[PDB]
RNA sequence: ACAGGUUUGGUCCUGGCCUUUCUAUUAAUUCUUAAUAAAAUUACACAUGCAAGUAUCCGCGCCCCGGUGAGAAUGCCCUCCAGAUCUUAAAGAUCAAAAGGAGCAGGUAUCAAGCACACCUAUAACGGUAGCUCAUAACGCCUUGCUCAACCACACCCCCACGGGAAACAGCAGUGAUAAAAAUUAAGCCAUGAACGAAAGUUUGACUAAGUUAUAUUAAUUAGAGUUGGUAAAUCUCGUGCCAGCCACCGCGGUCAUACGAUUAACCCAAAUUAAUAGAUCCACGGCGUAAAGAGUGUUUAAGAAAAAAAAUCACAAU
């Protein structure tokens, strides 16, 4: 839509450039963004208070970079586990780090972004994914002599059914249509529960988006 | 109205006067008001029993599976409503509420009889 | 209508009783005719009578007149794909041209009746809402159901005022 | 409803959340029901998705569409 | 095969008004519009710009216009397609013979 | 009321039959074959019934939700008596 | 008026009404400025009890007091309607009895 | 409109104003109860409380709902639609920016000319042409939310908001000022809707169920208001004496008033009645010798008619 009296507003575009310029120049650093007071459980930067379900793990554990700084090359090729998987999953779950770049703002070097290779329930992916939920105070590091103990895995086949009956009313319509069209076979319809595999909710999602394929 | 985002959703829209509710099963953008503009009206759901003791429900089955096929989200009550009809399996929260009713009723029966004796 | 030679042709019924619907590919109709000679009687009467009917049924089709440019009256149709349809009228009467036009480019009777049949399903009888778009406005307008409390007051046991009183007591 | 730029309240500025209790036996069964229920609905959602593809494909390049296209073209000539 | 246009008029026929500008002819399109009160049709004149590459436009012609797939400016959205009736030089489309109004310039019944 | 009791005359238009074809063959009105889970009496889905979780899973949940735990309950009653 | 002329001029549309002495508002509140007596035009002769007030919009206009007898004094608050008195030219407002500082007519006692 | 009252000593004609019908707000007089719908002075300044959280930290959401009609002739319908989001087998769908136009779109021409408003080449420069909109209303000015499952716009002001003035309830309730305009500083997330979580679930002044008010409709438990010369249903006895006063239009009162004020009686509506202001509706498909109306005359441009027939004039005082 348009009219013959359109006025060329310029301040709106001017504000957009300056606002975009300011945020790029004043982008908060990871050290100051995630710094936390361990008594009030309050975030000085965002002003957010952590939920009570996460209070215990903060004071009784360390994040990824706290256990990764004291390594020669920031632990490239090392295996890193997480307390969340250890408590709920008997099968071993770990990350094989590929590269890691911490931020120099922190005086103790306790922050940064890291990548790695995912191993969930003994299933290994063939691509590198950026590590999600790094700042969480639940990570742990496995020893060198225990590396092969956790790496060893026993493959257990899945016993879930591959087909389930249709819901009752929807089952009737399937029978009704084929009977109407002449298909009088009395074979019970089934649903292929094979393309509907659901990853567990604790599985980390891809931080990077997906481009056109 | 032009919204930033939102997902297509099938939900219940309230109607009728006070003390006489009446829900219309409608499919509209999630960011629009409850009684606001909608894409297509599917059915109806009368919450009060009539003289025959029936709560009437209407569903546009061929259209309902069309919107679900194109990626429409369902709210809590419509899933329970569809589950009763048999189009969908019984919602897990529908069963658990049933089980809670039995246990509360079982406690109620025992509590009344314990006081009796 | 009082003014004009034939006031009947300026009423809504006359504009609506002409049944000539062009296909979706017809865009421009050019009509050339003469103001003199007995041969142009069919062309002149077609312009004076049928053209208002044709345009009313085809609001998006341009109709342009040209007088005394060609000795032989004719009609020219321009399609969407650049196709040109030339219709020659030199002795055909008013009625003949309309029948001739209806067959070369008009729509079939089965196509028109099925088009409006699919239009009926838009206003589905099973829906509720405003009177302008739906038949009923509420479920209380259906016999047997609980009526609107405005007409018939509801029993006290169902009113929320009584429900809240006992819960607090 | 509030906006992004208005300040929050003062009284409710200390609390964050208070999750309810968890029944161990009931929670596990409820979680198991959801895992199968979501799986079943997803298969139906994909089945309906394939139905829409079939309907749209037939409306575009179905056999009846070619008959209709040829019939009008033949009549026009 | 995406060569559509966003305008509501794909093909229009109008009379040439003037050819003052360079390789562009301003034409006047005429359409019938129903007056709501009198229920009678009157002509409504609108001006269109058409791009003429060969400079073939003379004032007084009747020209068919074809919608341009991409506008060349804020006003030129149509391209000339053919000269339906050259001014003063009108050939009857039926008999393919030169004519001047009602009288035939050349007799169609005289091949030789 | 009088017109409803026939005491007074009023116009009655002639009305065509509701349906075009009178067929009871379709499965919407005719009885459909019972489901294999219907004749057996088993619930339509395995998870509709109540199943006792393994004790290992119960211990894991108790550790995870320790402190805010609630009293657990057994299988629900099959039939609810009347007060 | 032939067909073409009727088409060009369009259908006749009734002009909107002109605002009255009360500027379209049903009732206005004013402050009494002066009380005087106005006389009608023949063949009706009398002494009509009028008053001059300034309305809430700031304009100053002449008003009329219906009924017999009044106790209105300068700098009193009254309410004015939009009626008109036929006998008195110019006067186009009437004080509504029974509001603010003017009461109803007093029965003879 | 089924029309009625009113020009004149009197008739006909032409032509205004007003009565009779329905809806809303305020005010006067009056008032018993219940239910439902609705709640409306003010884009003026605002005390206090509340209106966005959820969640094993990340993240997501945070005028979305809601509020208002200030602004703009804005617009309606319609073509195309990037981009954002959801679903997934990466091609389907929801919302749709910008841009565009078959047509439709308030008043005013005592606003008649606007003053760069066009186009070509190649470049995305330079160079070249001298054009574009407009009496079918350009360019101006004034008034204004709307064509309603809804849409367009604003979010203290400087059309915008880097900045500046300056320190924000046009979120619910409430207050000051102002206006003829007068709802509770209340309860709950039980339902539905929205946000977040895998999930039990949490928040939610949106909403649900209530509080308040003859503003409307219904039922019943409830009785007062207006009018009584004519149009227009209906009265007598006194007082007053062109005085006090009455009227929607015509009019009444100048010591024998069915018109003022009171009384008796009657009429008409009824928990309402009457008055006031807006709105619905209402002018010409009718007229131009005498009534408002054929412009002092002729030709031509825009534009429109032609359709059957037929038509270059002429002693005399044109210039
Ligand atoms: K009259
Ligand atoms: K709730
Ligand atoms: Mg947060
Ligand atoms: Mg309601
Ligand atoms: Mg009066
Ligand atoms: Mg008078
Ligand atoms: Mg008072
Ligand atoms: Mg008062
Ligand atoms: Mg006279
Ligand atoms: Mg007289
Ligand atoms: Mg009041
Ligand atoms: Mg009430
Ligand atoms: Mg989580
Ligand atoms: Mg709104
Ligand atoms: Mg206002
Ligand atoms: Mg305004
Ligand atoms: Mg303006
Ligand atoms: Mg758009
Ligand atoms: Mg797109
Ligand atoms: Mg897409
Ligand atoms: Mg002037
Ligand atoms: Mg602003
Ligand atoms: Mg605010
Ligand atoms: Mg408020
Ligand atoms: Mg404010
Ligand atoms: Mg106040
Ligand atoms: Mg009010
Ligand atoms: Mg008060
Ligand atoms: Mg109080
Ligand atoms: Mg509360
Ligand atoms: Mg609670
Ligand atoms: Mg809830
Ligand atoms: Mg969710
Ligand atoms: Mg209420
Ligand atoms: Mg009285
Ligand atoms: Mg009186
Ligand atoms: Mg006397
Ligand atoms: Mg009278
Ligand atoms: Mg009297
Ligand atoms: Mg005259
Ligand atoms: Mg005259
Ligand atoms: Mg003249
Ligand atoms: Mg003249
Ligand atoms: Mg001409």
């Amino acid at each position: 839509m348009a009219r013959k009296k359109v006025r060329p507003r310029l301040i709106a575009e001017l504000a957009r450039r300056v606002r975009a310029l300011r945020e790029q120049r004043e982008r908060p650093r990871d050290s100051q963004r995630y710094a936390l007071d361990y008594e009030t459980m309050m975030r000085p930067h965002s002003g957010n208070r952590l939920p009570m379900r996460a209070w215990a793990d903060v004071r009784h554990e360390s994040r990824l970079l706290q256990l990764l700084n004291r390594l020669p090359l920031f632990g490239l090729g090392r295996l890193v586990t997480r307390k969340s998987w250890l408590w709920q999953h008997d099968e071993p779950c770990y990350w094989r780090l590929t590269r890691v770049r911490p931020d120099y703002a922190a005086e103790n070097l306790d922050h940064g972004k890291a990548w790695g290779i995912l191993t969930f329930k003994g299933k290994t992916e063939s691509e590198a994914r950026e590590i999600e939920q790094v700042m969480y105070h639940d990570w742990r590091l496995v020893p060198k002599h225990e590396e092969e103990a956790f790496t060893a895995f026993t493959l257990v086949p899945e016993d879930t059914p591959l087909s389930v009956p249709y819901p009752p009313l929807l089952r009737a319509m399937i029978l009704a249509q084929r009977q109407k069209y002449g298909d009088t076979s009395t074979e019970e319809p089934m649903l292929n529960l094979e393309r509907a595999r659901i990853d567990p909710w604790d599985y980390p999602a891809k931080l990077e988006a997906k481009t056109k394929t | 109205r032009a919204y930033r985002g939102g997902h297509l959703t099938i939900r219940l829209a309230l109607g009728g006067c006070t003390n006489r509710p009446f829900y219309r099963i409608v499919a509209a953008h999630s960011k629009c008001p409850r009684d606001g503009r909608f894409v297509e009206q599917l059915g109806s759901y009368d919450p009060l029993p009539n003289s025959h003791g029936e709560k009437l429900v209407a569903l546009n089955f061929d259209r309902i599976r069309h919107w679900i096929g194109c990626g429409a989200h369902l709210s809590k009550p419509v899933e329970k409503l569809l589950g009763l009809s048999g189009f969908y399996p019984l919602h897990p929260m529908m069963i658990t509420n049933a089980e809670r009713l039995r246990r509360k009723r079982a406690r109620e029966v025992l509590l009344a009889s314990q006081k009796t004796d | 209508p009082m003014k004009g030679r034939f006031p009947i042709r300026r009423t809504l019924q006359y504009l609506g009783q002409g049944d000539v619907v062009f296909k979706d590919s017809v865009k421009v109709m050019t009509v050339n005719y003469n103001t003199h000679g007995e041969l142009g009687e069919g062309a002149r009467k077609f312009v004076f009578f049928n053209i208002p009917q044709i345009q009313y049924k085809n609001p998006w089709v341009q109709i342009t007149m040209f007088k005394n440019m060609t000795p032989s009256p004719f009609l020219r149709f321009y399609l969407d794909s650049g196709e040109q349809v030339l219709v020659d009228v030199e002795s055909k009467s008013n009625k003949e041209i309309v029948e001739h036009i209806r067959k070369i480019l008009g729509k079939n009777e089965e196509t028109l009746e099925k088009e409006e049949q699919e239009k009926k399903q838009l206003s589905h009888p099973a829906h509720f809402g405003p009177r302008k778009y739906c038949l009923r406005e509420c479920m209380c307008e259906v016999e047997g159901q609980v009526p609107c409390p405005g007409l018939v007051p509801l029993p006290k046991e169902m009113t929320g005022k009584y429900k809240a009183a006992l819960k607090a007591t | 409803r509030k906006t992004r730029h208005d300040p929050p309240a003062k009284s409710k500025a200390g609390r964050v959340a208070t999750p309810p209790a968890v029944d161990p036996t009931e929670f596990f069964v409820l979680t198991e029901r959801y895992r199968q229920y979501r799986q079943t609905v997803r298969a139906l959602r994909l089945e309906f998705m394939s139905e829409v593809r079939k309907k749209l494909h037939e409306a575009r390049a179905g056999v009846q569409a070619e008959r209709k296209a040829q019939e009008d073209a033949a009549e026009h000539r | 095969s995406i060569a559509r246009s966003s305008v509501h008029a794909k093909w229009v026929v109008g009379k040439v008004i003037g050819t003052a500008m360079q390789k562009t002819a301003k034409v006047r399109v005429t359409r019938l519009v129903l007056d709501p009160y009198l229920l009678k049709y009157f002509n409504k004149r609108k001006t269109y710009f058409a791009h003429d590459a060969l400079q073939q436009c003379t004032v007084g012609d009747i020209v068919l216009l074809k919608a341009l797939p991409v506008p060349r400016t804020k006003h030129v959205k149509h391209e000339l397609a053919e000269i339906i009736f050259k001014v003063g030089q009108v050939i009857d489309p039926v008999t393919g013979k030169p004519c001047a109004g009602t009288t035939y310039l050349e007799s169609p019944i005289s091949p030789e | 009321k009088a017109r409803d009791h026939g005491l007074l005359r009023y116009h009655i238009p002639q009305v065509e039959p509701r349906d075009l074809d009178f067929s009871t063959t379709h499965g919407a009105v005719s009885s459909t074959p019972p489901a294999p889970t219907l004749v057996s009496g088993d619930p339509w889905y395995p998870w509709y019934s109540w199943k006792q979780p393994p004790e290992r899973e119960l211990s894991r949940l108790r550790r995870l939700y320790q402190g805010r735990l609630r009293e657990e309950s057994g299988p629900p009653p099959e039939l609810m008596p009347e007060v | 008026a032939t067909l073409n002329q009727m088409h060009r001029l369009g259908p006749p549309k009734h002009p909107p009404g002109k605002m009255g002495p009360t500027a379209g508002r049903p009732q206005l509140k004013g402050v009494v400025l002066r009380t005087f007596i106005r006389k009608p035009k023949k063949p009706n002769s009398a002494n009509r009890k009028c008053c001059r007030v300034r309305l809430s919009t700031g304009r100053e206009a002449v008003c009329f007091i219906p009924g017999e007898g009044h106790s209105l004094q300068e700098h009193h608050v009254v309410l004015v309607q939009g009626g008109r008195t036929q006998d008195l030219p110019g006067v186009k407002l009437t004080v509504v009895r029974g509001k603010y500082d003017c009461g109803h007519v007093q029965k003879k006692k």
